[PDB]
């Protein structure tokens, strides 16, 4: 695949483990980043996260042992980078 | 149109997208 856009969902207050809840490439992919940004949802562009993802998940796996620290990671990332913002 | 409303939904309710 040439483009892959794959989709993180989180939310504790459900569910203690992240899913996956987009998986799309080439066109289709182009079209998930468009919408995303389109609607306010963030990417990360992590050619390294998004390749290693794809291959060993599918649509609507909770994220595995193997890749679950980099992803937490990336998420805590994000909300720390929120929260820099949310004060100024 | 390419993206199904089911996938909309989907991406609306991720924290993120990963991509290359």
């Amino acid at each position: 695949p040439t483009h892959i856009t794959i989709g993180i969902y989180f939310k504790p207050e459900l569910m203690p483990i992240p899913m996956i809840s987009v998986y799309e490439t080439n066109q289709r992919a182009l079209a998930v980043r468009a919408y995303a940004e389109k609607v306010g949802v963030p990417v990360i562009v992590d050619i390294k996260l998004a390749r290693s993802l794809f291959k060993t998940h599918r649509r609507y796996d909770l994220v595995s042992l193997e890749e679950i620290d980099e992803v937490l990671r990336l998420l805590v990332w994000l909300e720390e980078v929120e929260n820099a913002g949310k004060d100024v | 149109e390419i993206l199904s409303e089911q996938v909309k939904s989907d991406i609306e309710n991720s924290r993120l997208i990963v991509a290359n």
